[PDB]
């Protein structure tokens, strides 16, 4: 039960370094997005080679 | 006798400083965490190009050249206005050990704030400029200014050289003169006002001055004010000052090459970031050897070094007789507003001539010469002397104390002011709302007062402070040095 | 060569202080005991002041005394740490509000220093490429920032307008010389609203609906022209009865006629804002003393409830200033309105150092008959327009007219004799 | 404050893995062959080097010399104008390693050679010592 609890902190742990703290979350889930479509097609071309 | 390793620096104690180096792997996640917050502002300034609402230039009967720089406001509303929740907060007690607090809040995203009604009380300060302990409103120390506010008032209308010159005036600059040991002294409105008007009245058109990098605003301000040829030194590096104390004698001007004129130094006693002392000695020793004067700056190190202390020419155990001209202020050891000038007789009476400050500005409220006077009172001989035997041991106690939790400390091990070191600019902003959730307010320094890998946080030790209220302290920093994971040191 | 180094070290710099005295200007600081009340006592000689700047009188009102009691008791003395830092009081707040409020402005700012509120509040606007236009006479306190400021300073004449239309010309010159330069020069008009050192009042709205003339901007430094000026007090503005949103800047200090200590800049909330980031003496020194700041709150409630005691300081400058003139040797050049007096001589000597020696005369005779004057002094070698020596008189409204025309006759008697 | 902002620590280091990362990202895009990569990630990054060099001038913050450096873009005003420094000459030579690892690919092609090359060219003009505060009819 707790593992979800610890793994929030890690989250917490990634709003700290690289600043995803105080940046607005208005803004932070567009870095989200160019977070995950990035490495979202990092996979789908990985898969080619 | 402890080193006089090459310099003719006298040492009689071990020294310790520490300046422990960034690690590689910190240095380059905080480039990262600001590149990904200057990336934002280019897009939230393009976004204002249709209309966190702004302070809207009058245009009513206006809009002629504009009045700011669009760019040179970038930092101040992209990092700044994002986080400036804290080192802003108003308090509404007096500022001893337990401060409180007024609630503010912004729904507008710290564009507009607002008080709730809440006082968030007993809360353990660590970012004021109380060492002594003298900010209370208790015990005859501050009873004796009531009887003096109701006899004279709360301000002379006029100035030094003018009307205004009340005994107490002339009492405390006697005062002073016994307590720092020197001639004579003379007392000044601020003790930021102090160095922009008395500076220039020294040094002239060819003289040169050999600053530190990092003095104050207003040790480089008086640098300016005085037309005069400023030349910055390495932080407490006799090699790089000597170096360029050597140049400057063998050389002159740039344009010409007359001598100079006459050079003089501009130091601090403890630098108030990265708190640390000056290697005073190996300067003393330095400014015999190529005739340089010097000016000493006895801000934070008075009321804080030497024992019953008396700044750092006691600390070090020297002469006061060998430093040109010493200056210090009564805010930061001594609950007081105002700063003295200390030095030869015939020094005080060329600056009680040529003073831009005597002959202008108006002088000292007569209250709080008096809160200045059974201050010194005090020390000299009620809470006196023992406390900075207390507070010396605070330091020792607190600066080892952090530094086996694994943190990260910089300056000297025996100076109050305890620098902690932050990285990222996001672990600034959390650190501040942090710490006042466990009912302590710190003091966070932000990045253009600092370098970018510096960023770091500050707390001012106290002699209020006891042992129950320090290690309550170190209780809560242990959770918060840990949730952030600030333990950079090795060590 | 390394040795030729060495040679070259056998070398003595200046001694550090000058050879003070010129011929023996010692200028005998004058020791006053006690209060300097209307009532006060200088070197053991009671007497009545004529230099000490609480028009209003508010310095001997225990209801002031009796208000900063309370904040003495529950605050403290000092602040420790400057105004960011845990420094921020609610009486900085609460002052800051009130005058707002009494100049019917958006914004307050307040800086812990009379002298340092303007020195520091123009260099944080003209920055090295801006033009800064000085009537020559205004006070020192001006003349710093514009020194620190790394602008080019352009003088023009005192209280004089068109030669200041002289100026503004040739830079409509220089606007049609380099239009794209010229889209980031942001000049500027420094005034103050009552010289310290002529006590002269300037006209505004000849300066004003000049400004969008030549699209300038108004930088007023009513120091002196604050307190008693308008009808409430509020300076030329309600003086002269044009609106204060036409000014960019108000600056001002709580110690003439507030018996305080520090200064203030009120204006529209665009720009008052922007010193608390860099006003390089707001955010680097102490924050005003609490006590200080809740003494000046009851002052402005003092100066709110009774707007009566500004008319009768004006009137009272209307009879001082009147039954003065016709007096041989010295002339009165300060107006009717300035409650600051200059009272210089005319057919004047040679070396100054001299005439002020004279005039020195004249006040060590005057304070031997129980009225105790000023000289006015200056520094000579920096100022870079000197005023002639005068001596200031000061007038309060805690007079009390007979004893005042008292002055007026004893200063018309002495100086004839030393004349 | 603008003058040791590249005289820091591990700046260069972090410098690099910006374009490491830039690459990387390039590298997985469908539609794009491994040639054009690399001429992709030399324009953009003698782009950004021109824009964030010798275009945007002053500070982002605000300066206590009275903005002196308000008319100076930021290649002018590293290390308070002395030219030959540590760190002007490690910003010289990384483009020229940019462009021969993009000459090494694409295969020495003649439009890779037209695309590739002006970009490095317009990068190291202004990176002349006698051009230090000559501007072309602009900024
Ligand atoms: C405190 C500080 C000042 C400001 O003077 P205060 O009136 O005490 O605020 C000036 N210089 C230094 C080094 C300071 O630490």
């Amino acid at each position: 039960a707790r593992a979800w609890k610890q793994m929030s902190w890690f989250y917490y742990q990634y709003l700290l370094v690289t600043a995803l703290y105080m940046l607005e979350p208005w803004e932070r889930t567009v870095f989200n997005s160019m977070l995950v479509s990035i490495v979202g097609m990092a996979l789908y071309t990985g898969y080619v080679f | 006798i402890h080193h006089v390793t090459q310099n003719g620096g006298l040492y009689k104690r071990p020294f310790n400083e520490a300046f422990e180096e960034t690690p590689m792997l910190v240095a380059v996640l905080t480039y990262v965490g600001y590149g990904v917050l200057t990336l934002f502002g280019y897009l939230r300034d393009f976004l204002r190009y249709w209309r966190c609402h702004h302070a809207t230039e009058r245009e009513e009967q206006k809009d002629f050249v504009s009045l700011y720089q669009d760019f040179e406001n970038f930092y101040t509303r992209n990092l700044y206005m994002r986080i400036r929740d804290n080192w802003n907060r108003p308090i509404c007690s007096v500022p001893g050990a337990r401060v409180d607090i007024m609630e503010r809040q912004s729904h507008d995203y710290n564009w507009s704030f607002k008080y709730t009604g809440n006082i968030i009380k007993g809360v353990i300060n660590m970012g004021s400029y109380n060492y002594l302990g003298f900010a209370r409103n208790t015990g005859s120390c501050q009873e004796a200014a009531a009887k003096v506010l109701e006899e004279y008032g709360a301000g002379v209308c006029s100035t030094r050289q003018e009307i205004g010159n009340l005994d107490k005036h002339e009492e405390l600059e006697e005062l002073v003169a016994r307590f720092l040991g020197v001639e004579a002294a003379m007392a000044y409105g601020m003790g930021f006002a102090t160095n922009s008007m008395n500076i220039p009245a020294l040094v002239g058109k060819g003289c040169l001055i050999l600053s530190d990098e990092l003095n104050h605003a207003s040790l480089v301000l008086g640098a300016r004010l005085s037309g005069a040829t400023i030349r910055i030194f390495k932080h407490n590096n006799m090699q790089s000052l000597e170096k360029l104390l050597k140049d400057a004698i063998v050389y002159g001007q740039p344009r010409t090459r007359r001598p100079w004129k006459k050079i003089l130094i501009l130091v601090e006693g403890i630098y108030s970031m990265e708190g640390s002392i000056v290697r005073l000695p190996e300067v003393i020793a330095l400014k015999k050897k190529y005739k340089a004067y010097l000016y000493l700056d006895e801000a934070h190190s008075i009321g804080a070094l030497g024992p019953t202390g008396r700044g750092v020419v006691e600390y070090f155990g020297l002469d006061p007789e060998d430093v040109d001209v010493m200056m210090g202020t009564f805010t930061k050891s001594f609950g007081a507003s105002g700063g003295y000038i200390g030095g030869k007789k015939e020094l005080i009476d060329y600056l009680r001539t040529h003073s831009h400050s005597a002959v202008y500005a108006t002088s000292l409220s007569p209250p709080v010469v008096e809160q200045i006077i059974t201050s010194m009172k005090c020390i000299m001989g009620s809470l006196g002397k023992e406390c900075v035997q207390q507070l010396a041991e605070n330091t020792r106690y607190f600066r080892r104390r952090l530094k086996e939790m694994g943190f990260i400390i910089y300056g000297n091990e025996d100076s109050p002011v305890v620098p902690l070191m932050l990285y990222m600019p996001a672990k600034i902003g959390a650190f501040g709302r942090e710490m006042l959730k466990r009912n302590i307010g710190v003091v966070v320094v932000g990045f253009p007062a600092t370098p970018i890998i510096e960023s770091r946080a500050r707390f001012c030790l106290s002699a209020a402070h006891t042992k129950e209220i320090l290690d309550t302290a170190l209780k809560e920093i242990d959770e918060v040095g840990d949730l952030l994971q600030l333990k950079y040191s090795r060590h | 060569v390394k040795e030729k180094e060495e040679l070259i070290e056998e070398w003595q710099p200046e001694p550090l202080v000058p050879p003070v005295p010129k011929d023996h200007p010692a200028l005998n600081y004058n020791i006053v005991s006690g209060p300097p009340s209307h009532k006060t006592v200088v070197n053991g000689k009671e007497c009545i002041n004529f230099a000490s700047f609480n028009f209003l009188g508010l310095l001997d009102n225990p209801r002031v005394k009796a208000a900063a009691l309370a904040s003495l008791k529950k605050y403290g003395v000092g602040t420790c740490g400057p105004r960011g830092f845990y420094g921020t009081f609610d009486v900085h707040l609460d002052l800051e509000d009130r005058l707002a409020k009494f100049m019917k402005t958006e914004e307050a700012i307040i800086y812990s220093y009379g002298f340092a509120t303007i020195a520091s509040a123009i260099p944080a606007y003209s920055k090295r490429g801006d033009i800064v236009f000085v009537d020559r006479a205004a006070c020192f306190a001006i003349q710093k920032g514009l020194q620190a400021s790394r602008s080019d300073i352009k003088l023009f004449k005192h209280n004089d307008m068109a030669d200041l239309e002289r100026l503004l010309k040739e830079q409509e010159i220089e606007d049609q010389k380099n239009p794209r330069k010229a889209r980031v020069t942001r000049r500027f008009i420094v005034v103050e609203g009552l010289y310290m050192n002529t006590g002269t009042i300037c006209p505004l709205p000849e300066l004003v609906k000049l400004k969008y003339k030549y699209k300038a901007r108004i930088f007023l430094e009513e120091s002196l022209s604050f307190g008693v000026l308008g009808e409430h007090g509020r300076g030329v503005t309600e003086h002269y009865g044009i609106n204060i949103d036409d000014i960019d800047l108000i600056s001002a200090n709580m110690e003439n006629a507030l018996a305080s200590i520090g200064g203030f800049c009120c204006g529209r909330s665009f720009v008052i804002d922007h010193q608390r980031l860099s006003g390089q003496g707001y955010c680097f020194s102490a924050s005003l003393p609490p006590l200080l700041a809740a003494a000046a709150i009851e002052a402005l409630n003092i100066m709110e409830e009774n707007p009566g005691i500004f008319a009768v300081l004006k009137e009272k400058c209307g009879q001082i200033h009147k039954a003065l003139q016709g007096i041989s040797g010295l002339k009165v050049v300060g107006e009717s309105l300035s409650p600051a007096f200059h009272l210089q001589l005319e057919e004047s000597t040679g070396s100054r150092e001299q005439d002020v020696r004279l005039l020195q005369e004249i006040v060590d005779q005057c304070m031997n008959r129980s009225i105790a004057l000023t000289q006015a002094r200056y520094l000579e070698k920096e100022e870079k327009c000197l005023p002639p020596p005068s001596i200031r008189v000061v007038v309060t409204v805690e007079q009390t007219e007979e004893e005042l025309e008292r002055a007026a006759s004893t200063i018309k008697e002495v100086a004839q004799a030393v004349l | 404050p603008n003058t040791r902002v590249m005289n820091s620590r591990g700046i260069w280091l972090s410098y690099v893995l910006a374009i490491g990362l830039l690459h990387i990202v390039l590298l997985s895009i469908p539609f794009v062959s491994v040639p054009v990569v690399w001429t992709l990630t030399n324009l953009i990054h003698n782009m950004g080097m021109y824009i964030f060099l010798h275009t945007v001038k002053g500070t982002p913050f605000e300066t206590p010399d009275q903005g002196k450096a308000r008319l100076l873009t930021h290649w002018e005003q590293m290390d308070y104008g002395v030219q030959f420094t540590a760190s002007r000459k490690f910003l010289t030579i990384t483009p020229i390693v940019l462009y021969f690892l993009t000459s090494f690919y694409t295969k020495y092609d003649q439009i890779h050679f037209v695309l590739n090359t002006v970009s490095l060219m317009s990068v190291l003009i202004p990176k002349l010592p006698q051009l230090h505060g000559v501007r072309i009819f602009g900024i």
